[PDB]
């Protein structure tokens, strides 16, 4: 058997998919040693975080990489990625904590392109797996980003709230991608959950998704979130951008929206004004 | 008609921090005179301030460590479209 999710964005696996394409993770620290990432993951030079708060925090490695090092497997990981063929390059702009800046993620996005127009490769696909609220400075540093020809994959947010209050997700030029579960209806994450709205171009599996855990160099752990979701769909583009190269953005959102599950959400779990405005689509792989 | 904009969230703030975003197609040298004459302007007013980057290739502009009490003054700045306060981001 093979995990839910892989299972999902099936149509009723790939081993060297979305090998064109080369993914930017701006997130934690990662375990670039991990067996699941390893050599599929290139860590860039590029770190700007805040400091961790508290009293004397303890700086684990083990904790400080687990964010990351999932996340860089659900797109790539050896056994258990999306997008198996798929290169990675990551920036650390999340601290131990998870916790960033607006100003540490436009100085990440402004390195992604000096590094493109230094050494240009195939396609990019930048995963922003990262929240806040709504900023005027981080959507247009996303929209310039998205006109240069990059495709930009944002997580929509776990605080079962619109979409448009939060940045990155209410960037319109970035893919925004909220997260359904094993049954496809929207994920709980505590008391909140994923976030919804006109500001949501899709979902894809969010919850209890198996991928590289740094607790060991072999490890795996389930985790959930829209992050988890947003890596779905970087992967799922890696490997439609690979099939097709000459697509433009517009052209990739159109794939990702004929190739999804459509009407398998229940949109009762939403609010009720909620309900037209959210797209009732969940992200799977073409034949 | 310069703005300045900050977090709705309060407690996602980051105060003394500020993204100077300059106008469309300025070019890396004005926006590097831009951040000297605003460390001037805050000087002569007895303001400590920080350039802690230049932005190009995406934005024009550059981050600023500096009181909010210059954000009136820096809005007049020739070729500044607008300036945001410095906010957190999360793991989602």
């Amino acid at each position: 058997s093979i995990p839910w999710n892989l299972e999902r964005i099936t149509p009723p696996q790939p081993p060297d998919g979305g090998s064109l394409v080369e993914v930017y993770l701006l997130d934690t620290s990662i375990q670039s040693d991990h067996r699941e990432i390893e050599g599929r993951v290139m860590v860039t030079d590029f770190e700007n975080v805040p400091e961790e708060d508290g009293t004397r925090f303890h700086r684990q490695a083990s904790k400080c990489d687990s964010h990351g090092t999932h996340l860089a497997g659900v797109v790539s990981g050896r056994d258990a990625g999306v997008a198996k063929g798929a290169s990675m390059r990551s920036l650390r702009v999340l601290n131990c904590q998870g916790k960033g800046t607006v100003s540490g993620t436009l100085i990440g996005l402004e390195f992604i392109r000096k590094s493109q127009l230094v050494q240009p490769v195939g396609p990019l696909v930048v995963l922003l797996p990262l929240a806040g609220g709504y900023s005027r400075v981080l959507n247009a540093a996303c929209q310039r980003l998205a006109r240069a020809g990059v495709v930009l994959v944002t997580a929509a947010g776990n605080f079962r709230d619109d979409a448009c209050l939060y940045s990155p997700a209410s960037a319109p030029e970035v893919i925004t991608v909220g997260a359904t579960n094993a049954q496809d209806q929207p994920v709980t994450l505590g008391t909140l959950g994923t976030n919804f709205g006109r500001c949501v171009d899709l979902f894809a599996p969010g919850e209890d998704i198996i991928g590289a855990s740094s607790d060991c160099s072999t490890c795996f752990v389930s985790q959930s979130g829209t992050s988890q979701a947003a890596a779905h769909v970087a992967g799922i583009a890696a490997m439609m951008l690979s099939a097709e190269p000459e697509l433009t953005l517009a052209e990739l959102r159109q794939r990702l929206i004929h190739f999804s599950a459509k009407d398998v959400i229940n949109e009762a779990w939403f609010p009720e004004d909620q309900r037209v405005l959210t797209p009732n689509l969940v992200a799977a792989l073409p034949p | 008609t310069a703005t300045f904009h900050r977090c709705a969230k309060d407690p996602w703030r980051l105060p003394g921090t500020y993204v100077v975003v300059l106008k469309e197609e300025t070019h890396l040298s004005q926006s590097e005179r831009t951040a000297r004459r605003l460390q001037a302007q805050a000087a002569r007013r007895g303001y400590l301030t920080k350039i802690l980057h230049v932005f190009h290739g995406l934005l024009p502009g550059f981050l600023v460590k500096m009181s909010g009490d210059l954000l009136e003054l820096a809005l007049k700045l020739p070729h500044v479209d607008y300036i945001e306060e410095d906010s957190s981001v999360f793991a989602q």
